[PDB]
């Protein structure tokens, strides 16, 4: 007794700052080698 | 940070009156929130 | 105006060598900090330097004397 | 229930040291405690604090709460209690020490408030007196705050009971030049009565009044003599 | 103005009492002010 | 402005929804007014 097609919803919740700057990551799925200098990767904004 | 059973939290700050009216721009403003919301104290408590 | 971080784990391992490490920004002249751990009889000293125009964020190593038992205690 | 239920040990170990005394007795004393033990402490903060009312995120009730800390530490030498409890008690506490010159500010609001006339200081000098007995070293800042804020207050001003506090304050660290220094003065108000000698309380405001409630007369003097008494008590060296 | 004296004003030596009071800073609604005359020592006499 | 059975009024413009949350610089905020207030809308229309 599902949906005629595959379906799938996701419930998420925000995130608070009084003026406004934020901080995300690039999330990776892999392991990082010993040794080896990884530049994984973030991003941002910023208010006035 | 209940760690061995030890709190080691600092008590939650006073709230504030809900019924304290607030202008800025519009009309006449009163605040309002979630209860479950993300910040730094959030997104720390987590590490620890 | 002056502004500060204090970066450290809540739960400190017997016997080893640790971190600490703080982000001072903000000020303009020299000044002075001290950064003390309470055992619950002596007093440390993580960090006691002078401080010299801005921008200081500084981390460090430290020993913690054995106990007997889990005790929480104060740093400041 | 916890004030009722203090004195029993003191007066168990008055028993004792008295040398008249029956195990009976002992063992009605320890069910009496082992109620007393069980029956408040349900009444437990999570973050370990101690209050009249049953409403968590209502605090405060320092004073009592230091009550149960210094009535429970003296009833652990005969009869076991948690320590972590104990610690963090201490970690609540704490949070009114939060001074650096202000050392502690007190905070009275309650059914019964104290003899003290609302002065953060003498609250503080008890906080520090409930604290020294305690099982630990000198190793406590609580002490070294708590001695900075009183030689700050000592040759400045304050009232003479307070003064009288800070006496066996110093008797029991055993900083026996400052306690000659204060106790001439102690002894100096001495009053002669009836082939005896004590201290009666200065009375310079007149009956209660719109403000004035407790009259906190006999009270007051009975514990200054007390107080007199556990100091000299000890002199430094000397007993004779 | 709600329940605390402002105002503390003597007059004209005829009873002509005037006050500037301030209005910044003020988001309220109803706003009834009252005025009182406090003394002590008059030949008055509560009556009704 | 109602003079001689002539009314001479024109229509009040749309109500705004009583649920729209906005915020600007610090809390969230609800729209509130009230009814009894002053305009130059009611400054005018008492002359004429």
């Amino acid at each position: 007794e599902g949906p005629d097609f595959p379906t799938a919803q996701h419930f998420v919740m925000r995130f608070y700052s009084e003026t406004g700057s934020f901080l995300d990551i690039q999330g990776s799925s892999v392991e990082l080698n010993c040794g080896q200098v990884h530049n994984i990767s973030v991003r941002y904004i910023l208010s006035l | 940070y209940n760690y061995g059973g030890f709190n080691l939290e600092e008590p939650e700050p006073p709230c504030e009156d809900p019924n304290t009216v607030i202008f800025c721009k519009g009309r006449y403003y009163l605040p309002v929130s979630s209860s479950t919301e993300g910040d730094t104290y959030q997104n720390l408590r987590r590490v620890g | 105006k002056v502004q500060y971080a204090l970066t450290i784990p809540a739960l400190l391992k017997s016997g080893e060598t640790q971190r600490a490490c703080v982000n001072l920004i903000g000020y303009h002249q020299p000044l002075a900090l001290s950064v003390v751990l309470e055992h619950q009889r002596v007093n440390i000293s993580i960090f006691s330097e002078k401080v010299q125009p801005p921008h200081y964020f500084k981390c460090n190593k430290f020993m913690v004397p054995t106990v007997i038992t889990n005790a929480p205690d104060f740093v400041t | 229930n916890l004030a009722r239920m203090a004195p029993i040990p003191y007066v168990l170990e008055y028993l004792n040291n008295t040398n008249q005394l029956t195990d009976e007795l002992l063992q009605t004393a320890v069910q009496f405690l082992n109620e007393g033990y069980y029956r408040q402490l349900r009444y437990k903060l999570p973050s370990g604090a101690y209050d009249a009312f049953w409403s968590s995120p209502s605090d405060g009730s320092s004073w009592l709460s230091a009550y149960t800390f210094k009535t429970f530490e003296k009833a652990k030498k005969y009869i076991y209690v948690d320590g972590k409890i104990q610690q963090q008690t201490l970690l609540y506490l704490q949070t009114s020490q939060k001074l650096d010159n202000g050392c502690f500010k007190a905070e009275g609001n309650l059914f019964m408030r104290q003899c003290g006339q609302e002065r953060d200081l003498c609250f503080t000098a008890y906080l520090a007196i409930a604290l020294l007995e305690s099982n630990y070293s000198s190793g406590m800042t609580l002490l070294d705050d708590a001695l900075g804020c009183l030689e700050a207050a000592m040759s400045s001003a304050s009232t003479l009971y307070f003064k009288s506090y800070t006496v066996y304050v110093f008797t029991l660290v055993q900083n026996w030049e400052i306690r000659n220094t204060l106790l001439n003065e102690l002894k100096s108000k001495v009053v002669s009565e009836r082939g005896t000698l004590h201290w009666e309380r200065e009375d310079k405001l007149g009956q209660e009044g719109i403000p004035l409630y407790y009259p906190n007369y006999s009270p007051a003097e009975v514990e200054i003599t007390a107080y007199m008494l556990l100091s000299i008590a000890k002199g430094s060296d000397p007993t004779h | 103005l709600a329940g605390k004296t402002i105002g503390a004003v003597l007059t004209d030596k005829e009873g002509r009492a005037e006050y500037a009071i301030d209005t910044s800073s003020f988001v309220q609604e109803n706003f009834t002010v009252v005025v009182s005359y406090e003394n002590p020592h008059q030949c008055y006499y509560t009556e009704w």
